[PDB]
RNA sequence: GGGAUGACCCCAGGCGGUAGGGGAGCGUUCCCGAUGCCGAUGAAGGCCGACCCGCGAGGGCGGCUGGAGGUAAGGGAAGUG
RNA sequence: GGUGGAGCCUGGGAGUGAGGGCGCGAGCGAUAACGUCCGCGUCCGAGCGCGGGAACAACCGAGACCGCCAGCUAAGGCCCC
RNA sequence: CCGUGAGGGAAAGGUGAAAAGAACCCCGGGAGGGGAGUGAAAUAGAGCCUGAAACCGUGGGCUUACAAGCAGUCACGGCCCCGCAAGGGGUUGUGGCGUGCCUAUUGAAGCAUGAGCCGGCGACUCACGGUCGUGGGCGAGCUUAAGCCGUUGAGGCGGAGG
């Protein structure tokens, strides 16, 4: 009600008029009226022990593993960004698209010739976090971007 | 079968035209003539206006000759008002409202052949 | 995210307003006569609901009554015969016997009587 | 013939082939019921005491069902009490089948 | 549940001599009689009582000093306008209403009641009009 | 804005039994004895003219 | 107490309620779920219903209207009745 | 003796700090007040839910989970209403 | 628009895919309509998408001029309407029973407060601390802040400090 472009001068006297008690048109009352408690910027953000950041990569992952739907790789036949490729060595490796594919590795090459696949989700090693993992219903990552996963986890 | 009129936004009060429009229905094109008349009102003038139109369609546009037909619906509904300010004593501004009439008048026939 | 009334005021008032079909003027078209209205009819039913089994205790004791009585007694001593005799049973509500079976009624009669005779 | 049988905590002017519904019996409706609690006769069998006791009327249970929704509404004026129940009472019913008396 | 429901019946009509009955006493019975609760047809929402001829009214019983002590009150809207005419006046001219005011005070305010009261007929007697059977009663 | 007003709103059935009276009745007209047409009794219309009496235009 | 943990069964008590405390739920807006799924063989909303489910807030299904959107389970936020 | 929505200990959330009628024991009053102030009790408050008392918060009866066109009672009643 | 002035300060968005925005004829002074015609739709016809409620009407079904009431409810009965039936829907003639809602109070139908009715707006939040409780992680320990490097809805590092 601080915040409306509206005069502070009391509509009306106190008493006497018949009418309700007022004051300025800025109160939440008036439909021109102010918000009561509306919302304002606020930061959602809060820190979560790294611990347990760490502890729930690697559960991700292990789980992933578990159902046998993790696949590390040495390197990709179809290199060189070329989608066309991708969804070749894609055949060899046993990904059609009938699973989403969380596709993390170092090589902008291979990066650029998945990530416009409907059912790739594409990220660099050191960016491999727990949502996409869970999101995803197959993981797959090349050796060094297994061992960057490595130099995080305990 | 049977033949609409309507006349809309005539700038007459429903409840003042209502009142002849309730004359003629049931009755004859023929009687309904002398009725509205010689029938003292300002609305007389309106309903016969829209009376004689419907009379006009069922013979030109539906062709069902100008003896056979009576009112066998009429009925006025109400239209947006025209509010406007009436100065009071002591400052006070009052709104008057000058109402508005959709009168209807349908026609039909009624021996046969 | 802004959650405005929408959809759901109208839809909780027309609710309403349906188990008032029926109520007197004002009672029957407006939400807040009607939501009033509501609330006394809710208790009548739930109170009624209850003088109704009285109110039947009654009618049957009024007949039975009037039934018997031109059998040479009374209510009280009807009842007492029977619930005396043993016959606990007749039960007002079947003593409608009365206007069915006159004479299934006045055996019942005899057999009061005569546990007091 | 013609009975007057007890069941239920309440009691019934039962007949040859007809039935309505009466409380919930724990029975199945492939099953037959007898209802032993009976008194009177179509000639009279005035149970002398409680019960006529060797007569009995046989019935035989179409079915169970939930009787129509009956609303409990409770309201206390200027204290904001309310209340909403919606009630449904389990019913058997029965087909009659014969009076052995 | 049975049904009970009588269904429209013809009324019965019963004629009374009133002779040396004294009313209280016998305005009590007419009126069980009027509403017909003396039969196991008896439903509350309905007219089905006997009409009710009484005869011989006037000439009727009264105990103790009600004649000049017992009085009929009447009031009109107007100031000062409530009447005392005590039993003796009433006897003396107008008889039938000692009786017909009597029964009438013991039957159900309503408009069905209201409606009974159309189905009791008092005379001065002896002698009635009413040639449509006529059980004597006691 | 004075004095004595109206303690409640009339209800809908109360405002219209009032009306109950408002009903406008029929002219009342008869079969003009010279012409075909229809006038108030004792009463010269234009149609006619009234066996003479001062009337409107006719040739 | 059964305990075959069957969260369903018999046994035993209890279940008026203001200020209040506590525990369960219904619905609204929005986010993930969504490059998904419904949709012109008709979205959302509206108007009806004597049918189905629920103790209740509601959720269904059906007829009419409407004419382009809607959004499961499972969770998350809040200008939420 | 007494297994009770008894008690005791620790902690979280309170609301309440205008009470009222009846009985009994005192004061005040004028042994007047639907008065006033304390004491025990009890109801109302929050049981303006039900029966009786003609009607009627607190008098007599009695503590309403829902359903029944069954039964026995309570106070109060049983000539008609 | 208001006020001398400083100054206050509104309301008001949507045809349709496309104007194809209704030639012309008929009643009328016009307005407005009825036909014709356009369109998938004209109760999309022009302050025109959808178009609720209050409110005003026309037609029909039941029902009312000896009755009396917080307007309902329980029970029968009549008439009308559904379905083969059982059963159900609408209305209400009698009978029984019945002191609005909110608020405030010891106590309200109260002749105490508030509300004409309807629709829409309308009130226990957020930040940082604190204290309990609780779901987890790690536990003789736990944890980072600013900031740095990365992403561009990817997270790491950072032990000052508590
Ligand atoms: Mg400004
Ligand atoms: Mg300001
Ligand atoms: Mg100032
Ligand atoms: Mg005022
Ligand atoms: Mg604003
Ligand atoms: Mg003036
Ligand atoms: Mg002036
Ligand atoms: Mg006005
Ligand atoms: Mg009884
Ligand atoms: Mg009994
Ligand atoms: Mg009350
Ligand atoms: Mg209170
Ligand atoms: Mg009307
Ligand atoms: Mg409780
Ligand atoms: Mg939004
Ligand atoms: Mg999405
Ligand atoms: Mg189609
Ligand atoms: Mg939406
Ligand atoms: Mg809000
Ligand atoms: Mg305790
Ligand atoms: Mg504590
Ligand atoms: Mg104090
Ligand atoms: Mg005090
Ligand atoms: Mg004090
Ligand atoms: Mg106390
Ligand atoms: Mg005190
Ligand atoms: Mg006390
Ligand atoms: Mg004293
Ligand atoms: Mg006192
Ligand atoms: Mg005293
Ligand atoms: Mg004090
Ligand atoms: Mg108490
Ligand atoms: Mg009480
Ligand atoms: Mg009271
Ligand atoms: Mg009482
Ligand atoms: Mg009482
Ligand atoms: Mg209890
Ligand atoms: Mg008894
Ligand atoms: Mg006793
Ligand atoms: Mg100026
Ligand atoms: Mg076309
Ligand atoms: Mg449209
Ligand atoms: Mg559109
Ligand atoms: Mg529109
Ligand atoms: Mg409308
Ligand atoms: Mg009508
Ligand atoms: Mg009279
Ligand atoms: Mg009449
Ligand atoms: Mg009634
Ligand atoms: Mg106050
Ligand atoms: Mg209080
Ligand atoms: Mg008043
Ligand atoms: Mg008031
Ligand atoms: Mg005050
Ligand atoms: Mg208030
Ligand atoms: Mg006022
Ligand atoms: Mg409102
Ligand atoms: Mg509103
Ligand atoms: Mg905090
Ligand atoms: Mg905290």
């Amino acid at each position: 009600r601080g915040e409306v472009a509206y005069s502070g001068r009391k509509i009306w006297p106190q008493k006497h008029t018949g009418r309700a008690r007022h004051g300025d048109i800025g109160a939440p009352i008036f439909v021109g009226g102010g918000v009561v408690f509306g919302p304002k910027p606020r930061d959602y953000s809060y820190t979560l022990p790294k611990k347990v950041r760490k502890k729930g990569l690697a559960m991700a992952v292990a789980d992933r593993a578990r159902e046998g739907k993790l696949l590390l790789v040495e390197a990709f036949a179809g290199v060189n960004g070329k989608t066309k490729e991708f969804l070749a060595w894609a055949k060899e490796a046993g990904l059609d698209g009938s699973e989403s594919v969380l596709l993390v590795t170092g090589n902008e090459l291979v990066r650029r010739a998945a990530r416009n696949l409907p059912w790739v989700v594409t990220l660099a090693p050191e960016g491999l976090n727990v949502y996409d993992i869970v999101r995803t219903e197959r993981l797959v990552m090349d050796l060094d971007a297994w061992e960057v996963f490595q130099n995080r986890i305990g | 079968m049977e033949a609409k009129a309507i006349a809309r936004y005539v700038r007459i009060s429903p409840r003042k035209v209502r009142l002849v429009v309730d004359l003629i229905r049931g009755k004859s094109l023929e009687e309904a003539r002398n009725i509205l008349r010689y029938t003292n009102k300002r609305g007389a003038y309106f309903v016969a206006k829209v009376l004689e139109s419907a009379a006009a369609n069922a013979v030109n546009n539906h062709d069902m000759l100008e003896d056979r037909l009576y009112v066998k619906a009429a009925y006025v509904d109400e239209g947006p008002a025209l509010k406007r300010v009436l100065p009071r004593a002591r400052g006070r501004a009052d709104i008057i409202k000058k109402r508005t009439s959709h009168i209807t008048v349908i026609l039909g026939e009624k021996h046969g052949k | 995210p802004r959650a405005k009334t929408g959809v759901v005021r109208r839809r909780k008032h027309k609710k309403i307003l349906k188990l008032a079909k029926g109520y007197w003027g004002l009672r029957s078209k407006s939400f807040r006569k009607a939501r009033e209205t509501l609330f006394a009819a809710g208790n009548y039913a739930y109170a009624h609901r209850k003088r109704r089994k009285r109110d039947f205790r009654r009618l049957w004791i009024v007949r039975i009554n009037a039934a018997c009585r031109q059998h040479g007694l009374n209510y009280s001593t009807f009842i007492h015969g029977l619930k005396k005799a043993g016959i606990e049973v007749d039960r007002k509500n079947l003593a409608d016997l009365a206007v069915r079976e006159p004479q299934v009624f006045a055996e019942l009669v005899e057999r009061a009587k005569a546990a007091q005779g | 013939m013609f009975a007057i049988v007890k069941t239920g905590g309440k009691q019934y002017r039962v007949e040859p082939g007809l039935k309505l519904r009466v409380e919930k019996l724990d029975a199945e409706p492939g099953a037959t019921v007898e209802l032993p609690v009976l008194l009177l006769g179509g000639e009279k069998t005035v149970v002398g005491t409680p019960v006529v006791e060797g007569a009995s009327v046989v019935a035989e249970v179409l079915g169970h069902g939930r009787g129509k929704k009956i609303l409990v509404s409770k309201f206390k004026a200027k204290v904001q009490y309310r209340r909403k129940k919606g009630h449904r009472q389990p019913y058997t019913e029965l087909l009659i089948k014969e009076i052995r008396g | 549940m049975k049904t009970y429901v009588p269904k429209q019946v013809e009324p019965r009509w019963v004629l009374i001599d009133a002779e040396g009955k004294t009313l209280g006493r016998l305005a009590t019975k007419i009126a069980t009689l009027l509403r017909g609760k003396h039969r196991p047809d008896w439903t509350p929402n309905v007219a089905m009582g006997d009409f009710v001829v009484v005869v011989n009214a006037d000439k009727i019983r009264v105990t103790g000093k009600k004649l000049e002590q017992k009085i009929y009150t009447r009031y009109s809207g107007y100031p000062g306008g409530l009447k005392k005419i005590p039993l003796e006046k009433m006897l003396a001219t107008h008889p039938e209403r000692v009786l017909e005011h009597a029964v009438k005070g013991m039957l159900p305010k309503g408009p069905l009641g209201r409606r009974l009261f159309k189905r009791l007929k008092v005379y001065a007697g002896p002698d009635h009009p009413h040639q449509a059977q006529r059980p004597e009663k006691l | 804005a004075k004095h004595p007003v109206p303690k409640k709103k009339t209800s809908k059935a109360r405002r219209d039994a009032r009306r109950s009276h408002h009903a406008l009745t029929p002219p009342t007209l008869v079969p003009c004895p010279e012409c075909k047409a229809m006038k108030p009794p004792h009463t010269v219309c234009p149609e006619c003219g009234y066996y003479a009496g001062r009337k409107v235009l006719e040739v």
